[PDB]
């Protein structure tokens, strides 16, 4: 039933008595459901240390992964180039998913094509798909460049991307000079960040490998910036803003901020902004190259040092106070530009915010996850704030990374109760927040299901989620946020302390019970 | 129209190369009432042209994301690399009642997370170990399905042997599903693969059993995936009419419900495309008749309630008119409020395999006109059903390309578009109100009388929203 | 008791059983408390329509006001000028309160002085306080200017500010050239915003009234901007950024953003930034003067038009989409600068955000309060988002203002159920939120006590607070936010839609009860 | 560090003042000398603030409404006058209470007559009388009303005493007039006194002829604890564990009835001498009730106070006293073992109101810290007499310190920690000196008793050893 002037959506419509009795009869009648006390009993079991030990013995089963496959990263990297169409050689369903995944996080159009490889091509190869694919995409969506990656069926089959593209051009399907960089992106190797690295290195060597003879390091007086897999628009924006404030010349290599934030002004813009082919051709002439997320840009690093002869600085992701300081000082030394008053003051305003909020941040225990560079940057900043990063989980992390984070933890008293986990998923993390309860989770939207699980045990056990990372599907426009630099540290500090104070307000809202501590001033 | 539409079709296709132009021409047609065989005017269920940005998914989406995933008390393994199960985790709102992680598992992502070692040596030993770990950590699961991703078939794995062996060892239902994404040309074959897996590994295991107490009014909702609660808003009406809905395939469905279906008297098929296969099997093996029905909007819902009631006796037919009289004042107030605000506005649709024709009546019940529609993966029998619901001279498009859709919208200029997430933000930027017709834009349900209220509210809130006035700056 | 490794603060320490039994014993023994059943009955009575009718019959009693007294705004205005010390003639308790009130909102030092008038100065005037006060202040804190307001005691006894200041100069307590603008700021007239208007007009007269002979309208080619009572740093910044993007020469009169955001770098800076005496002196040579908040700048307007001879344009506060458009179009006409591409895109990005989020905002019902200009801007923007501003309260608003807001409501379908209240306090508003319950409140921290009252009636009756306005004491660093322009509209939009979605998640977190609607994607 | 150095710091800082202010402030700055025991030979206090020097002081309204009357939870307190005073003081002080706000308790609400110019020209007595009726209609469960006068009331000639007596008789309710106008006195201090006398004159004697209260040998009253963050509850719990019965708390979480029962107790336990010594002296002469001062800051002082209070009773209480001491002994020793190593040797400078500048010294010393400077906003000479006993030799004393002096003293002394108020906090944080609000406890607490020492120690450690303080200088500015 419905009241016309107060329409009910699924919630709370299905809480009306007649829907409840219907659902009760369906379950009792035909579902053959386990008794409720057996459900409550098994649930309690899943919150115990005993279950956790079984949970961490898993070898073959993954549950609720905190990572994606390589081609997702090759797509995002390609989208950062001017009028470039990402092209995933292989089966089409992959691309449907890649677009939907990014659609829901950015709430923007996301352009990507497949050559719709089929079980037939599994026998004689996808060569014909590439030839018709490239010619169709070029003529239909008129990109200036087509950046090719692969789905996992193409990798298994063994399609030689380089030869298929050369032949496409040889047989006339696309012009010889039309740029078609490529990268093999096997889903069964690494994760989505590896796909980013592979694509970018592929694009870099396409525009440079055979033209090194005329290159001179430093001749264009710029600094190459490689952002990596990055899904906050404000992180592309803050970097470019800080370098302009310093008078530093720079080339941001892979810049998707324009295309992922076009205005709604009556027309659709498939392409916007992005790194130019000519910035890439001229990149070897830079003073040097800075990798903003070095722990998933290893292949890129070998190419820029091996071919471009740049001496890539050892720098952590510019997150938090110290690592932003180090970033700006290394940029200053390379460029010969001093750090301007406007960044010195912004730095002090961050510190002022730190001193202002430290009493509510001190000792706060956190579980967190994400990609390796983002995770270690968050760990560093938490330690700078006096917080304790109790559970640190990076599904696509490795041993060398874990040793670096462990050393960061050991250099501070706020890391003494922290443990770093690699290769574990969000079902592992669920056990950790039950057996060693933190105060909050810092993670992506998949964390909302762990919060729900914790609340079900009891309100005293609930671990609220703070959404920082990727993907964020259940809040609007957080992709506009910033997490790098002083600006990003300011935003994270604000989100953290206010998440603490909002939760305190909830627990002290009880009239005559707990509202003695419901202070107006905090 | 008519002439202007065919001229628009030729103008759009002038950008394609020869091969694609000649193919895409066969997938675009103008509806003509003196031509009722869709075969004589449009081709469908063909391979997608490479590199034209099709909206289609794959057979894994058709089987795991559509048919199997919603079954709530089973654990479904995304067998292969990590991507497939992550991108489709919780993306489809096939609602259900349960305790997630304990006795229900719909929004969780189980996967074997293939590494390169599994590509070289094979994943069957990994699968066997994975099943044991599932059993130890999720004891209350009532059966496992193994949804094959692209690599499984290509490397020569034998997931059927693992299923038979482990199923016998543990005395558990383990369903191998060969829905590798490279099979077929779209999600559609995944439906078929999925329907056959149900028939071969689940549906025949209570042929032996009679312990079920049947009634002359037992039915099954075949092909309702309870998007936003759509199936619950339909079940309620069927049970108010006096019927007993024994199972819901697969929206909020349990495996035990599925196993009970061969005992019903009538299979009520909402989604013909995804489930006509198993409906046809159940008529052959068990003698159960099946009928298509439509719960989008009051007109179609009333017609369907009466058509279903005519398959039973005078008592059901009487309760049918009682339900129609009960809800009459409710949807009339909805029309009385929202039709004036929507009448005369034109709509263009593009969706999957049923809604492009099924929701037309609901729009008409609000005075709206569907000037164009199309499917991602429909067959010709779908289009036969579509030619009857669509008006004369309207535009039809099968497996539409992003370019085609954009160009048709620019010339036709609809007041509203209803499509998917990959299309929503394109047309919002062009200044055209958009409503997702897959996920219901996180609203719904839209089935039944209670759903029509939300549908009408939703079309009105979007079409007449003040944001559409302000896209152009007063200075341009 | 305490466990040394998990120290409990007041919450939840006093929930321990020994404190609980102790407090129960205190109440029963010596408090002579009304029985709980009687307390419940009265509470439920305070939520009814009949109590509301008695509540709105009040004539003499004010409960939980939503405004402050004039000198508060005069102090804020004065702080906006370079090396200026605000100076309140009267009793010292006022200054301790003004500084503290701003201290807790901005989390920054707030410099202000009194001349400590006592009982003896009430019988013979505070002339001697003024003489020594001015000399003591100048010699001790070395300001380049002292802006003088009054407390209510100084107003009641009739201290002639102009004469006392002239006598301080003639008797040599401070140099005759030392700038000492003044304004009478009776607490029993208007509110804190009236004090801002009075102070600014006072400062404007001091530097321009006697020197108009050489001034030619438009000769410096700038536009003057008067911000009014403004407690968001982002609002000063966004106004200055947009005029800089437009290439529009301008002069912001009263600009406190620097002194209200100094860095923590090892030294305390009593003064920073602010508009210069040279800028106030040159302001008559501007093309025109734009008032950002005209509904509390009536006196400034009369002077600017009556003495400077500018024709202040009729512009609403630049909040939301239309009024920011109108602001920029009027600034373009006056300055001859075209609206640049960068502001056109930012506008289109705001409209994009409106289309992405309109589904969750539509029809949402709000109660809101604040100052007149801020409120009507919030009202206008909410109508543009498809929201219904059901309860609009402005304690310090007037009848002509209410007419303007009613005309804005009447011109939109989303104003049909809205009512504008003037002269009513937050105890009036509490009744409205019970009898005609909205979905959310938008207001300052004082609203947290209304949310507590609604929850105590029931979770289904709770009305969450969204913190926008002044003062915000119980969250950290929201004074850094923006509410003006496209940027402020974007921030407001994001806060509103995510408050809606955060509440939905709360109401659908119950496992196997309501989590069928606990969607990953929203 | 040395006496000769601090004396030269004092005079060098005063070189900036005009001559008049110079001579006055020199009398409010002194350095402690263990040979001089009477403040009336070393420092003067409770004098008018000099104009224009940015004093930290409040007014008499703050001292009466803000600190004394406002915490009384089941009365309604009217900020009588223009809108300002009540709004700036709404919920600024954390005098915690149990109650149902808006129904039977009203502490964090702001009731006011919101004077307009009509009320200035015609007077507010007719307005006040109407307001009392409206309060009675909308807040029926209030157990009395006070009328806290703001600056204009006394200046325009209103007679709130008349309104109080008339309306009180008509409605049979306790209506208390308080002439605490902000221009009276020199600080909050006279607001304490005005408020104490208003309690005496209108509340305290209401049950002088009542004999229905059941007395015990162990009845006491906590006089001058305003339950900042629960401070009074974590003190009450100890007193009643020792076997006593706290009949009343003035005024933190206090009810009017508790106030009216206080003349029945056996002993008045005065925490804040400054604010409540007046009513304590009155109750000794009128009712014969003795009063003693005590200190519940830190384990050393809390143990000392407990034994002193127990010695006023019989052997059974003294036995339970040593039981409490032994019960909490392992808990506060754990706090020291963990936090003293982290704070010992650090130097503290204080500036607060009228009690804590001396009262919290023993707690800091219990954590090995050294209070090198302290001062009061509005203390009297008997407070400074008590301070010379608690303060070390050669430490700096400052009465009604100016913002300029406090900053200059900090620059020279360079203390590791500053404990003061909200108007000082953000000044010194920017200077890089850790700061802890010693009025509001920085929204932490309680700090009284043994449970409070655990929080206190935790709070000093988190702020003094916080990582933020080593980041103030940018690496490229060195
Ligand atoms: S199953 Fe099919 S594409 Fe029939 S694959 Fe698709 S929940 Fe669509 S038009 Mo998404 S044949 Fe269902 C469908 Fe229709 S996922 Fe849903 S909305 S009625
Ligand atoms: S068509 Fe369909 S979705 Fe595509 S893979 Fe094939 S089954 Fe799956 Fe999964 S993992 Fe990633 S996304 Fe592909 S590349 Fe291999
Ligand atoms: S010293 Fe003390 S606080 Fe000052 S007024 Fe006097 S009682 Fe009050 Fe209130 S309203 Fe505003 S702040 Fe003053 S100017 Fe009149
Ligand atoms: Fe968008
Ligand atoms: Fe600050």
């Amino acid at each position: 039933s419905q009241q016309v002037d107060k329409i009910k959506a699924s919630y709370p419509l299905f809480l009306d008595q007649d829907y409840k009795d219907m659902l009760a009869k369906k379950r009792d009648g035909f579902e053959e459901k386990y008794p409720q006390d057996k459900i409550d009993e098994v649930f309690q079991w899943t919150t115990t240390k005993e279950y956790q030990e079984l949970n961490f013995q898993r070898e073959a089963l993954t549950v609720n992964p905190a990572k994606a496959c390589q081609p997702l990263g090759a797509v995002l990297c390609a989208l950062g180039f001017e009028k470039t169409m990402p092209y995933v050689h292989g089966s089409q369903g992959c691309v449907a998913y890649y677009r939907s995944y990014f659609n829901r996080h950015f709430r923007e159009p996301v352009s990507c094509v497949s050559d719709s490889m089929t079980e037939d091509a599994a026998v004689f190869g996808g060569q014909q798909n590439m030839k018709d694919g490239l010619q169709n995409c070029k003529a239909t969506y008129k990109p200036d460049m087509i950046a090719v990656s692969t789905t996992c069926m193409a990798e298994v089959i063994g399609d030689d991307l380089n030869a298929f593209i050369n032949n496409s051009k040889k047989e006339g399907f696309i012009p010889d000079e039309f740029p078609v960089p490529f990268a093999h992106t096997p889903a069964f190797v690494g994760s989505h960040v590896t796909g980013w690295d592979n694509m970018f290195e592929g694009i870099a060597r396409y525009f440079t490998l055979k033209s090194m003879d005329d290159k001179v390091v430093g001749s264009n007086k710029k600094i190459n910036i490689v952002p990596g897999f990055e899904t906050y628009l404000g992180n592309f924006r803050v970097i470019k803003r800080m370098l302009s404030e310093m008078g530093v010349g720079y080339s941001l290599l892979s810049d998707p901020e324009e295309v992922l934030d076009t205005p709604a002004d009556g027309q659709f813009r498939m392409y916007a902004g992005g790194t130019t082919q000519e910035e890439m051709k001229d990149a070897p002439n830079a003073l040097n190259t800075v990798l903003l997320q070095p722990w998933h840009l290893e292949k890129t690093k070998k190419f820029v040092e091996g071919t471009w002869k740049h001496e890539v600085p050892k720098l952590n992701i510019p997150m938090g106070l110290d690592w932003t300081d180090e970033f700006l000082m290394k940029v200053s030394e390379i460029s010969g530009q001093p750090i301007p008053a406007s960044l010195t003051k912004e730095r002090g305003r961050l510190v002022d915010m730190m001193t202002d909020s430290h009493t509510w941040l001190h000792g706060k225990r956190f579980a967190l996850w994400g990609d390796p560079d983002f995770v270690m940057g968050l760990v560093k900043f938490l330690l700078e704030l006096g917080c304790e990063p109790v559970h640190i989980l990076c599904h696509n992390g490795n041993k060398r990374w874990k040793k670096a984070v462990d050393a960061i933890l050991a250099a501070s008293p706020y890391g003494k109760n922290a443990t770093v986990y690699i290769g574990k998923d969000l079902w592992h993390l669920r056990s950790l927040v039950f057996t060693d309860k933190p105060d909050f989770m810092i993670g992506n939207s998949y964390g909302k299901f762990i919060q729900r699980d914790t609340l079900h045990k009891g309100k005293e056990f609930e671990v609220p989620l703070i959404r920082i990372g990727f993907p964020i599907f259940d809040r609007h426009h957080l992709h506009r946020s910033t997490t790098l630099g002083y600006e990003g540290a300011m935003q994270i500090l604000t989100t953290l302390v206010n998440s603490i104070l909002e939760r305190l307000d909830e627990e002290t809202r009880g009239m005559q019970a707990t509202d003695y501590n419901h202070d107006l001033v905090r | 129209s008519r002439e202007e539409v065919e001229s628009l079709i030729q103008e759009v296709l002038e950008v394609y190369p020869e091969k694609a132009r000649k193919d895409r021409n066969k997938h675009l047609a103008v509806n003509d009432p003196a031509v009722t065989q869709s075969k004589k005017c449009i081709i469908s269920n063909k391979k997608s042209q490479p590199g034209l940005m099709t909206i289609r998914g794959c057979a894994y989406a058709g089987s795991k994301g559509v048919v199997w995933g919603p079954i709530k008390d089973m654990i479904h393994i995304s067998h292969g690399p990590v991507g497939c199960g992550q991108y489709s985790r919780a993306g489809r709102r096939n609602y259900y009642i349960g305790t997630t992680g304990v006795n229900a598992f719909v929004t969780m992502n189980f996967t074997s997370d293939f590494q390169e070692k599994d590509i070289v040596f094979g994943g069957d030993k990994k699968l066997a170990k994975l099943i044991d770990e599932v059993e130890t950590l999720f004891p209350l699961n009532k059966g496992i399905s193994v949804q094959s991703e692209c690599p499984i078939g290509l490397i020569g794995d034998d997931i059927e042997s693992v299923s038979k062996v482990k199923g016998a060892e543990l005395s558990k239902t383990i369903v191998p599903v060969r829905c590798e994404g490279f099979r077929g040309v779209s999600q559609s074959l995944g439906h078929h693969i999925a329907n056959d897996a149900v028939r071969d590994w689940v549906l025949g295991k209570r042929d032996e059993d009679t312990t079920f107490a049947s009634t002359p009014y037992d039915v099954a909702i075949i092909g309702d995936y309870n998007i936003g609660g759509d199936a619950w808003s339909s079940r309620i009406l069927l049970e108010e009419m006096g019927l007993r809905c024994v199972a819901q395939w697969s929206g909020d469905g349990s495996i035990s419900e599925i196993e009970l279906t061969p005992k019903v008297k009538l299979n009520l098929v909402h989604c013909y495309r995804s489930m006509n296969y198993i409906s046809r099997h159940m008529e052959e093996k068990y003698g159960i008749p099946w009928m298509e029905y439509n719960f989008f909007g009051p007109t179609k819902t009333i017609e369907s309630l009466r058509a279903i009631a005519a398959k039973f006796d005078e008592s059901i037919q009487k309760k049918c008119e009682e339900v129609i009289a009960k809800y009459k004042p409710e949807w009339e107030a909805v029309v009385a409020k929202y039709r004036p605000r929507l009448e005369g506005k034109r709509v263009m649709l593009y969706i999957g395999g049923l809604r492009p024709r099924h929701v037309i009546g609901a729009y008409e019940d609000l005075g709206m006109e569907v000037v164009g529609t199309g499917y991602e993966f429909a067959h010709n029998d779908d289009y036969d059903r579509t030619m009857k619901e669509m008006g004369d001279s309207t535009l039809l498009y099968d497996d539409v390309t992003g370019y085609e859709f954009e160009e048709f919208v620019k010339r036709i200029k609809p007041d509203l578009i209803g499509s998917g997430i990959k299309e929503k933000f394109i047309f919002q930027k062009m200044g055209i109100p958009f409503r997702e017709m897959h996920s219901w834009d996180y609203s719904g349900p839209y089935h039944g009388f209670d759903g029509f209220a939300i549908f009408a509210r939703d079309m009105d809130m979007t079409l007449n929203n003040p944001c559409w006035k302000k896209l152009q700056a007063p200075w341009e």
